[PDB]
RNA sequence: GUUUAUUAAAAACACAGCACUGUGCAAACACGAAAGUGGACGUAUACGGUGUGACGCCUGCCCGGUGCCGGAAGGUUAAU
RNA sequence: GCUUGAGUCUCGUAGAGGGGGGUAGAAUUCCAGGUGUAGCGGUGAAAUGCGUAGAGAUCUGGAGGAAUACCGGUGGCGAAGGCGGCCCCCUGGACGAAGACUGACGCUCAGGUGCGAAAGCGUGGGGAGCAAACAGGAUUAGAUACCCUGGUAGUCCACGCCGUAAACGAUGUCGACUUGGAGGUUGUGCCCUUGAGGCGUGGCUUCCGGAGCUAACGCGUUAAGUCGACCGCCUGGGGAGUA
């Protein structure tokens, strides 16, 4: 979760949170409690992954 | 358990015991028992001061140990048994020194029960000790206000007090009555909660039975004539007054504390 | 992955924010994904490992 | 009689009653006829994480073999003793004796 | 399920030998000392509908092979309902 | 006043609205500024301009400190956040850490339903 | 069950049950110039007041008026 | 009588199988306090709502309830419904290896009995979040809706009831035979284990396909192919799964 850096720094460069928490796992947990559509929602994503 | 009548005869149709089958069926234990002459409601004056009492049954007192003052001596509880003074079931209860007395009964108290009353007493129900020794967030019923007196709070059957905080010489307590009060932590406590709580699941059914436990009936005041109470008179029914008193004074939501000298502990009034 | 006291082998198989690795990162056959999940679990409660990096 | 694995923090400032308790655990274990394995006393150790904040606590593991009984009020004493934060008592695995 | 103490009791009570371990009288006593067991487990508990649904089969099963044994050989039926206490 | 010498920039992005709270290093709140209080009221308040001028006016109305050392923690999603420390270091700030603190449940609370829009 | 002893026994009163409200104990409340006493040798699963009146299915909308509860900013406001 | 069906015993393996008890960490809400100050929240935009009685943000301490991130996987277990932190206790089943034992003890099953999501009902608790009803704000021609702000039953626990679902692989159970390929998961045997190998042999499972079947779509050794046993059900749409 944190950065630090001496001296020779420019830039923020945090790329740890494209990494955890900020795109997904906020974004998921904002709307229902289902087990319905998780099942299915994970059970296409499984299908479309696939030569 | 709790039991409903079989509807046979009116008056049994809805009455719904309670039922306790590990009460001591037989008589009481004599020399902590005395005269409890029944009043009717009446003062030194003979008037009728408090209305609505009167008849019942015989009853005898019992004096039940509140102060908890025997400290480090052990003590087995001999039996339980009914008490017609209270809600609750007492306890009779055997020292290590030959002396019995009868304590309110707390909840999972059965007969063979060792109970001990003192500071260095181990925090398990039914053992009165000191509230600055009583961990906070715990049941605890038969609470005193000031030190030494007796217990005065939580003492009606299924009631108990939450232990909320211990700010220095004083600790909060969450009354029964959903109020904050402060208490010395000098102030004995017993560790539970009082136990008869099926009490308040008795239905009574009929009318006698009120009758038996000494409740006279009660006239309400629109029955009555203008002179009688201020709701009176009207040629069918007729209220058209804001409800009140026998004596004039506003019943349906009108405040009747005053105190000033104890408005020092409390910390929240109920809601 | 059998064992949860050697933390050197468990703190390897986490992140850096005290969360499990996946099975597809680490190779990591699927029973000894298990095992490894359940000794980060017991090491956690342990105080051995964190639960997170923000405690 | 089967295994389990004993580890307790205990707290730090009372760090010099520990030998004693290692005696009178494993002395309640002998109590049941049951043999302890292993015994290690992992001095104060750094927590990961605060606890009543609390950091740096003092960890013994234990090992032990013994009827479930025993086991149990070793639990409770686990339970009333305000020393000790944080047992964890667990399966059988059949005797280990070895470091980590 | 039962101890192997427990097993190889019952196989050396029921059985013409020890290794005789799948004659009927044995597979009967060793079905009876755990359905008691479990009597003692489903008194407390109650609703633990799976393990009862095991002991219906351990059930079912002790009666299938009691009809076995009543058509094939009575006395053995006798002597062995005798011995186990059951039929009531 | 009071020469507090390091803070830490708590900016809690959130998808309406940037709230940034420079503190110090024990809590307590120094100055704050959110975008929706910098003008543009309503669709404008979520955007990262609006969240890098809440910044700048953030770290004005803090100079009665000589804040020069400060942490970033960075909550929830949203349009700000990232130009957000970019303002700090254009603000003279020497920035040390950049921690994310998002609260993340562990399977706690249900939440709300919402949106079939 | 009770009631107009002596023209009204009833659908009226009562009732179990329900609800609202007060009451933290030197309780509210009542009798009492006061002391005191009843409430109660009880302690909120208790006690007082008010309405409705077993049970079953239920109890909708209105807070502008009158009351009560709460708020404290401002206006007005006694003795001094 | 016999062992190739069925079952018992020995030794292990994997598992969110069940029931009871305990505990842990993040987070939400509430309460008390510190800093601090003009907004916060919300939306397509707004407003209702909260806020100078000091909100939101932030730090400390506490209470409480529910759910258990990451692992997590067309992964696993269960007859089905379903089961997801960690630990203990009680307990069911499955599978594998070699050997021993019983000896057809088997398969299906009308009535019968049991289990059976969710919502709902009864009694007693609990109640943080979420949220039918409800209220307000919007949107709109209207808006008894979608969206926003609140919010009660309920969701959670104990015991009893109900007895249903797109309770679905829309595919009854049991057994036998019939070309293949790529995986997953869990056992076991053999060989320089000369490593994250090579060769087999089981259990469960996913995707694609051959013959064959099929109205077609597709199924395809886990069949909707080729057969046998027993059960359940169908007979045009509506009326009506209603009276």
């Amino acid at each position: 979760i944190k950065v630090r850096e001496n001296e020779p720094f420019d830039v923020a460069l945090r790329r740890f949170k494209r990494s955890c928490e900020k795109a997904g796992v906020l974004a998921e947990v904002r709307r229902r409690e289902f087990y319905e559509k998780p099942t299915t929602e994970r059970k296409r994503a499984k299908a479309s992954a696939v030569k | 358990a709790v039991v409903k009548c079989k509807p046979t005869s009116p008056g049994r149709r809805h009455v719904v015991k309670v039922v306790n089958p590990e009460l001591h069926k037989g008589k009481p234990f004599a020399p902590l028992l005395e005269k409890n002459s029944k009043s009717g409601g009446r003062n030194n004056n003979g008037r009728i001061t408090t209305r609505h009492i009167g008849g019942g049954h015989k009853q005898a007192y019992r004096i039940v140990d509140f102060k908890r003052n025997k400290d480090g001596i052990p003590a087995v509880v001999e039996r339980l048994e009914y008490d017609p003074n209270r809600s609750a079931n007492i306890a009779l209860v055997l020292y290590k020194d030959g002396e019995r007395r009868y304590i309110l009964a707390p909840k999972g108290l059965k007969a063979g029960d060792q109970i001990q009353s003192g500071v260095d007493a181990a925090i398990k129900p039914g053992n009165t000790l000191p509230m600055r020794n009583i961990p906070v967030g715990s049941t605890v019923h038969n609470v005193e206000m000031k030190p030494g007196k007796g217990g005065q709070l939580a003492r009606s059957a299924g009631t108990y007090v939450q232990i909320v905080a211990r700010d220095g010489a004083y600790v909060t307590l969450r009354l029964r009555s959903g109020e904050m009060r402060k208490v010395e932590a000098d102030c004995r406590a017993t560790l539970g909660e009082v136990g008869n709580a099926e009490h308040m699941l008795r239905v009574l059914g009929k009318a006698g039975a009120a009758r038996w436990r000494g409740v006279r009936p009660t006239v309400r005041g629109t029955a009555m004539n203008p002179v009688d109470h201020p709701h009176g008179g009207g040629e069918g029914r007729n209220f058209g007054k804001h409800p009140v008193t026998p004596w004039g004074v506003q019943t349906k939501g009108k405040k009747t504390r005053s105190n000033k000298r104890t408005d020092k502990f409390i910390v929240r009034r109920r809601s | 992955e059998i064992d949860y006291k050697d933390i050197a082998t468990l703190k390897n198989y986490i992140t850096e924010s005290g969360k499990i690795v996946p099975s597809r990162i680490t190779g990591t056959r699927a029973k000894y994904q298990r095992q490894l999940a359940r000794a980060i679990k017991r090491a956690r409660y342990l105080s051995l490992l964190p639960y997170t990096d923000r405690h | 009689m089967r295994h389990y694995e004993i580890v307790f923090m205990v707290h730090p400032d009372q760090s010099e009653q520990v030998p004693g308790m290692i005696e009178r655990y494993t002395a309640a274990i002998t109590g049941a006829e049951g043999k302890i394995h292993r015994l290690e006393d992992w001095g104060r150790r750094q927590l990961a994480y605060p606890i009543n904040k609390l950091h740096k606590a003092h960890y013994v593991l234990m090992n032990v073999e013994a009827p479930q009984e025993v086991i149990d009020e070793l639990e409770t004493t686990f339970r009333f003793n305000d020393a000790v934060i944080r047992s964890m008592v667990m399966r059988t695995k059949h005797a280990v004796t070895e470091a980590s | 399920s039962l101890s192997t103490e427990a097993t190889a009791k019952i196989v050396s009570e029921f059985g013409r030998d020890a290794n005789d371990t799948g004659s009927t009288e044995v597979q009967v006593a060793l079905l009876t000392a755990q359905i008691n067991h479990l009597q003692g487990h489903f008194a407390e508990h109650k609703k633990d509908h799976h393990s009862r649904r095991g002991l219906l089969r351990m059930v079912s099963q002790r009666r299938k092979l009691l009809d076995y044994l009543k058509r094939k050989d009575v006395a053995r039926y006798t002597q062995l309902i005798e011995r186990l206490g059951l039929r009531r | 006043r009071k020469q507090v010498s390091d803070g830490v920039a708590h900016i809690h992005a959130s998808f309406n609205n940037t709230i940034v709270t420079i503190t110090d290093r024990q809590g307590n709140a120094l100055g704050w500024a959110t975008a929706g209080g910098s003008g543009f009221r309503g669709s404008r308040k979520s955007t990262p301009f609006a969240a890098q001028v809440a910044a700048e006016r953030c770290a004005d109305a803090v100079k009665e400190y000589g804040i020069k050392n400060l942490e970033v923690m960075v909550k929830g999603p949203g349009p700000g956040r990232e130009s957000t420390i970019r303002a700090l270091n254009a603000a003279g700030f020497r920035i040390t850490n950049i921690t994310d603190v998002t609260p993340i449940p562990h399977n706690g609370c249900r939440p709300p339903k919402k949106r079939r829009v």
